[PDB]
This record gives C-alpha cells, structure tokens and sequence, in this order.
C-alpha cells in the first residue's frame, strides 16, 4: 500500500589480489587506550601500559604465501621519534609531549612509514589473528588533554 | 564612458595548466583541479556598470562546449578545456551574448575579472601528450 | 560574560504518513563488507561471503499495516545483471568485473530498480527489525580495486 | 579538589506492554557453537551436535498470560531451506554449504520468518526459562571457514 | 620525475578569546533525527521523541570561567512559536505544520533568537560535554515531507 | 612479495592530572537495563528494579587523593524531576512518562547536573571499583517504547 | 563586441602512477576553534588536526614513491612555512597562520617546490597523512581563521 521514502545504505569494501583478506571488523577499528595519568608520563622515554588490539585475516591460503607482515603509516611526533605517533584530536585540548606507540608481537615499536614491516607470522589455512599493542610514549613531560591518533596499515604476504 | 580598456598584461597571456594525470580521467566528464586566471580591465570610466565576458575559438567535436586542442603528432586526445566563471559555473564556448552572465564592476578603478580553466575528458582512455590551445575573449559593455 | 560564536547544527529527518518510522541509524547507514580476494571472484557467477545488515522500524502500528517490504534502488552493473549493483565510478582505481548484490531475508537477490519489493516481514507493535545481506558478485574475472557502492531504499506497508 | 572527566555510559532498554519482560542477559546474548569438522557435514541434510541457549522471562503475571512462545527472524540460507539461518561473518572466509538451525523445546527446527512461533510453554509467576538449541545444517558439502550468524526473536503471550 | 597538479585544501577555524574552545566535531555537526509519523504529530503541541546531540568544549580553564551556556538562533516557524524552528524548503516537498524544538539539560525548550541562553553547566578543566536534545514539534496537523533544519549557536562563559 | 592496503586504526584516550585513571572499559560503557513492563511503571513515582554497573579506576595513588566521587551529567526529563534522565533513541518510538535514574553506593538518586557528586568512596592503591545502579522512574502512566538514555560522568578526587 | 585579446593554454597530460581521489582533490579541514591564551607568543602552536590525501590506481611499475608539495600565501617574510589567513567581513584573526606539517612532524615550506617526505607506494589505494596547526607570529586576536593551499604530487 503506502510506499515511503525510506533511506540509504552505503557499502564499503575492496577487492585484492592477495593470499588473505582483511576482516570487515579489522579494516576500520577503534582502540580505546583508556586514560593515563601525567605522573606515569613524567619524563623522556616514559611509557604507559599497553592495550592489545589485533588484525584478522580471512580466507588465507598457504599455497600462495605462508607468512604475513604489517606496516604502519602515520604522522610521527617529530624527526627524532620515528616510531611514535602524534595526537591529532582537534586544534585545542590535545595532550603535549606524548604520542601513541605501536608494538608488534615481538614487543618492539614499529616505524611509521609504510615500509618497515613487522615480524612475519606464519599463516593457517583459514582465519589468522595478528596481535599488536598500543601504549603511550612521553617525548618530554606530558600535559593533560585528549590523546587520540590515527594510523593506516598495509599487509605484505611472502 | 561605459567602456573599459584592456591592459597590456591582459592583451595576450598564457594559462599554464601544468601536468595532469592521464589516470584522473576515469570516465567521460572527469575534470581536473581548476586553474585560476584573471583579466585586468584598466583604465575604466565613471559610467561602466557591467561587463559580459565571452570566449570564442575552435570547439571540440565530441563536446561543443569545450575548447578544442590542436591535433598534432604528440598531442593529447579525448580532452577539452572547460572555461568557468568566478562562481565556478560553466561558460560555454562560442556562446551568444544573451547566454552569458553580467559581471559587476567599480567605475573609475582598475577592475580585475577572475575566471577558471580546467580539462574535461571527452573520450576514455585519455591519451598523453601536450596541451596547446588558443582562445579569443570578447567583451560586451553595459 | 564572554559570548563566543560556537557553530552550526544541521538536523536531518522526514515526516512520513505510514505505519512505522525508519530508525535514525537505519535511514542512513554505512555497512562495511571488508576485503575479498580475486580468487573467490575468478569466474562468472562467483559470489563472495555475505555480510549482514538490518533495517529497524520504530513505532510500528499493526492496526494500519501488519507487513513490511523494502525495495532498493541503485545503478545496475550492466543490462544483463540487473540485481548486481554497480561500483562507485566517481574516482579511479575501482574494481572491474564485480559488483555488490543485496539479498532479502529469503536468501534471494533483489532487483535494484526501485519497484521490486522484497519478501514481506510480519510486524508487531513497537520495534521491528528486517534483516538483509550484501555480498560480491563477479560478472567475469574480477580485478583489484576499491569496491564501494550505494543504494537507496523505500518501505511499503501492507 | 581535582575534577576530571571520566567518560560515557549508554543505557539500553525497552518498555513493553506484556505479561513478562525479557531478561537483561537474554535481550542480547552470544552463543558459542564451537567448531565442527567438515567430515560430519559431508552431504546435504547432515547435522552437527547442538548447543543450548535459554531466554529468561522476568516478572511474569499468570493473570495476564498463561503461555509464552518465541519466533525467530533472520536471513535464510536459500529458498529451499527456510529454517536454516545463513552465515554472515565478513565478506571473506565463511563456510560454504553450511547454516545454523534453531530448534525449539520439541526439537524441531523453526522457520525464520518472524511469524511461525514455537511450542507454547506454560508460565509461572516470577522467572521462567524457555530452552532452545542451535546446531549446524549442511545444504551440501561443507567447506572450512567461519560460521557466525545472527537472528532476532520475538515473544508472544497468550 | 612526474610532478602532477593535485588540487586544493581549505582550512576552516576560528580563534576566540574564551575560556574554552568548541570542538572540531561540534563547530559543525549533523544530527540525524530519523523519521516520524503523521499520526505521532496530529495536533497542535504534539511532540515526537527526542534525539541527543552534544557540544564539546576542549581546553577549558576554570580559573577564567566556571560555567557555560549555549544560545541558539534560527528562523521560527510562526510568530506564536518562538521556540520552534522552521524547516528548510525542499524540491521534492517539505513537511508543513511541524518544526524542530531544541531542549537543554533541564528538558526545557530554548527560544531560538540568539539572546536567551540555556541553563548554565558547571565546567571542569579540559574536555567538557553539554547535552542537548532535538524534538519534532507539531504546530498543527503535520503533513508528509522532508524535515531538515539548521541553527547557529553561540557559547557564553560566566 | 604481494603488498596490499589493509585499512586504518583509530586510537582514543586522554591524559589526566589525577590520582586515578578511568579504565578503558569504563570510559565508554553500555549498560543493558533489560525490559520492564508498563504494569510495573503504572503510576507517577513508581520505580523498577535496578541493574548494576561499575566504574573502575586504575593506577590509584592514595598519597595524592584518598577519596573519589562521581557526578553525572545529562538531559533531565522535567523541571520537577532533576534526577531522572531523559530518553534519547530516535525521533519515533520511545517510551513516554519514564526515564532512567542513576543511584550511587548509598542507594540514592543522583542529580544529573555535573556538580552534585555521589557519596565519596575511600581509595586504596591500585585498582578501585565504584558501584552504581540504574533503574526506571515513571513520571506518569508509562507507555511502551524503546528506552535508551546516555550520560557523561566526572570524577572528583580529594 | 570588442575583439579583446587572446588567451593561450599550455600544459601536459603525463602518465602519472596514481590519481588523486575525488575526495582529496578538494577537501575542507575543520581545524575547529582555538583560544588566544594558547596562541599568546611568537612560536606558540596549537594542537594539530589530521587530513589525508588519498591516491588511487597506483602502479609500482611506474613509480614506487610519492611526495606532496604545497603552495600558499606566506604570512610574512621569514615565515615561509606559515600560511596566511583569508579576510572576513566581520574580521579575521591577526598574528595567526595555518601551518601544514608532514608525516615526519615537520612543517612544510609553502613555496610549491619544497616537496614533503617520500612515502612508498603499494598497488591500489594509498594514503598520505598530513597535519595542520595554528602558528602564532605574536599576540593572537580573535576572528575567523580560514586559509587555503594548493598541492602537487611528485611520483618518483
């Protein structure tokens, strides 16, 4: 009977010529690092506790590539810290002298350039979960404020 | 005096569209970032009120509203120069004076009129090469 | 004391004469299908897995209409495949020989012409959820690239 | 003395004119089916073992309604099998020729149309528990992959 | 080797001599109200449900100002209804006898003239969030159509 | 060998100058109130049962502050009921004459003002948990609908 | 009626490795709102807002790395990396300018020829991150702080 205007739906995806495919819940995810005290980040090199996230690969094939690595691209805090990611919340109220650091399964910080790939993990025929961690890193004496960032990643199969 | 004079700078000037990615023209109608250019009208009298600026030249075969490109051995094909206005609205090539849009001026002062130019794909894929083109601008005074 | 110009708020909505009102999250949604390999889409008629989404209708009255059906409208990928939706061609680097296919609650693909309503779902008073799905359909041998798409739906109450 | 901001709390609920209220843990629950070998799902009609889940109804009044039934709604695997729920997961790495069947108190699979209701269970004042089961169903020869699915239920009181 | 023209980027912002700074996501925001029924808005004074939108104030210094208020401005639907906001004109057809009414944290409508500020909210140091609610208000018997609106707001710091 | 685009990751957090840090699971949490019946909320001032939610503070230093209190901010329902939260889901299909109400560790309703703090809880070094409850308060004869409400809390240290 | 003059058009269509996304060709970056207390002295910077230029249909057999060079109006001599603000009818902020950083956190020189750090490319979709701040050349003044800068992509 009555026909209504309804609404709209947008589909977001990508087709890749690769051994695996990145999961729908992993292509875009939000990681809640929580909240950190300025006392925990009080001097150069101080790190907070790490919140663990992971990237899921579906439809993997070991006859095409038996190992996978992930490379991260983002804005470094400065030229002296190429593995720390700057905070880009807004133009006011962001924290100072602190940036998010990303660690692979080896517990080592990753360079944010898109060309330094992490430690290669062996794949299964099927679902594979690659674990990562994210913490806060003080490039000085941290100050109160919002601490949000954003980084892109790419996957290399060998 | 409702008529203005074109300065030596605006008598003959070249608009540099720079290099453009042949992949940017995915489908017919794909455009490029607009390149601004200006026409300086000076001196002007105290009775000038409006100027309609029209563009004339050889039009493209596929699109009659696009300025054509010279066909040589090493020239890009499948493209046409789209000339816009200050508000980025299309100004057709060889358009009648009634079809244009009046532009306000300021009497007694050197008035600068700003337009834009870009490339629009008429064929896919767009071939590579150089883009040499000439147009003649005419003025309708009011 | 100090009055400062804050900003602007834009309110988007629609008054409709119907039995139900589409939810604020369903009137405009962004479903993420995720990545898919070209091996899964290497031949005509090959379909990837189907991600699930749903449309929520609130304030339903069963005294004026007891069933609902949803019809989607979009750009068909070609004349032959009218139930396969074309990919966004507003930019370059899009996947070729592949589209997105919307499935009703019966599991069958829906013709995207705006006049073919899906299987009727019975309604109840209150909140109603209608489940749909979206997958990838290969009209040939797929190639890598972005695979975003878009559709607009209308609701019929009976 | 020192005031900071903590975060956000979102409350989700529903007010219903009924005889029983669905429990807070039953309005949204995750069922862990486990994993099944593809040898068990070798041909069409092959079923796996069943896990059990319950819907709990709180604050029941037998002076309003003495019996309760539950109907499920979801996307069927195909037109032939209307009682077999289709796997959703992501757009890659999902099991082929496999769905999930929901069985009511009597051990009979329920069609997922939203209008076919299960066997009515007699209600008592207070707390009632309606048991259901979930298993896998092979529409062909199963293939490895994720086997997640979703459905939404609806309660009828008589 | 191949320098190609890329395009342009426009940056929008504002410097203010205030005790707080309106968030980047709050300076211009889009509140999706959803859909409403003509039956729900059938007489004068009949109001729909309310959606919630928040205004965030980053980098707040309480030594400068301890409380904040927000005043909205927009075109009124009639002279009689000064707290109701008129809908924009739409090519397909806009709804009549209905507007948008903004409520503050006290659940009271706000006069949309730019001079009547909402109830004062105490601010902390740093991130602050002020909740508001948008609601449909029927000035008569509502008719179907799109119901979009916009309102500009200013912030006062005491 | 094969390098493909993976996607993006967003990181969210905040650096605070406080004795404790709000947990990653507490900075943004969802409480499932369940379903309630209009028969229960059939009169003004009639409440429902309460569900419990906790706010966890990490890395607490009792030398800095020995007590903590929490204040909640949100849209009230009426001028009379300042401690009852207003429902905000969409522009249609919400319960009428009812709102969420938050209770501190003393079992008393909290004014949703941003300045009336809850009963202080003594803090020990390390992890602390602050209990809270949420129920439904009816400002009249309640009507069926979806009852979702949101609030933001501040934590005061002494 | 008047013959006016002749306008010439010069340019080239080259085989670039990628193509700037239709979103990235013209994008508006809502920096937000800043306080004059934050921008209170020479060299004082506000917090950064991130924006991305997305490239599509990239081919690593044509070019394996990409860089972006920005062109804008400098606020002053000696502040070539600080972009001048546009003028508004009500008023614009003085002693404030938009500053565009890089993927290495270093502000770019807005000359149109000082390219940014080169990012390696993968076949398909690539994304180049950038950030924008407010750089103070003195005591800031309240007002609208809008600016605009063009950019060019070098595939190498």
């Amino acid at each position: 009977a009555t026909t209504v205007n309804g609404g709209t739906v947008h589909f977001k995806g990508e087709v890749v010529n690769a051994a695996c495919a990145v999961d729908a819940g992993s292509v875009d995810q939000t990681v809640q690092l929580g909240q950190v005290r300025t006392a925990s980040l009080a001097q150069e090199g101080a790190t907070s506790s790490a919140v663990g996230f992971n990237i899921q690969l579906n439809d993997c094939d070991t006859n095409v590539a038996s190992k996978a690595a992930v490379a991260f691209l983002g804005t470094a805090i400065d030229a002296g810290h190429t593995n720390v990611l700057a905070l880009q919340s807004s133009a006011a109220g962001s924290a100072t002298n602190v940036g998010v650091q990303i660690l692979d399964r080896t517990g080592a910080a990753l360079t944010l350039d898109g060309a330094t790939f992490s430690s290669e993990t062996t794949l299964n025929n099927g679902t594979n979960t690659i674990p990562f961690q994210a913490r806060y890193f003080a490039t000085g004496a941290a100050t109160p404020g919002a601490a949000n960032a954003d980084a892109t990643f790419k996957v290399q199969y060998q | 005096d409702n008529g203005c004079s074109v300065a030596a700078e605006s008598t003959n000037f070249t608009v540099d569209l720079m290099e453009n990615a042949a992949k940017q023209f995915n489908n017919i109608g794909a455009t490029t970032p607009v390149v601004p250019f200006r026409i300086l009208l000076s001196p002007c009298g105290n009775a000038v009120s409006a100027v309609k600026v029209g563009f004339t030249g050889v039009a493209d075969s596929h699109n009659a509203n696009l300025l054509a490109l010279e066909n040589t051995v090493s020239a890009a094909s499948g493209l046409g120069i789209q000339l816009l206005n200050e508000q980025q609205n299309q100004i057709p090539l060889n358009a009648p004076s009634s079809a244009l849009s009046w532009t306000t001026l300021t009497p007694g002062k050197p008035n600068t009129l700003n337009f834009y130019a870009r490339l629009m794909a008429t064929q896919v894929p767009v071939t590579a090469g150089h883009i040499n083109a000439t147009a003649t601008f005419t003025l309708e005074y009011q």
